């Protein structure tokens, strides 16, 4: 019926502690924010 | 000597807050952490 919830931080996972490389990952656009509400969407409906 | 190497940044912030018609209040939800910013 439940799916194990996980919430991946793609902030934290592609750029370890690290404001440089998280500079270029803006230059990505939302891959980060909408890959991270993908899978908030998953735990949503987990719970729904 | 060993030291034991934990990384940093423990857990996510997320905002539980009601809508904007009802109030401006907010509750922040803390993940997986002991209160420490405050
Ligand atoms: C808030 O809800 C009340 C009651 O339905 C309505 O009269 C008012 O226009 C709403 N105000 C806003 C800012 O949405
Ligand atoms: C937060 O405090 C509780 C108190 O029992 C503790 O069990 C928990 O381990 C603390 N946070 C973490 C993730 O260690």
């Amino acid at each position: 019926v439940s799916m194990t919830k996980t919430s991946v931080d793609c902030t934290m996972y592609i750029c370890g502690d690290s404001t440089e490389c998280s500079n270029l990952l803006l230059q990505y656009g939302s891959f980060c924010t909408q890959l991270n509400r993908a899978l908030t969407g998953i735990a949503v409906e987990q719970d729904k | 000597e060993i030291l034991d190497i934990t990384p940093c940044s423990f857990g996510g912030v997320s905002v539980i807050t009601p809508g904007t018609n009802t109030s401006n209040q907010v509750a922040v939800l803390y993940q997986d952490v002991n209160c420490t910013e405050v």
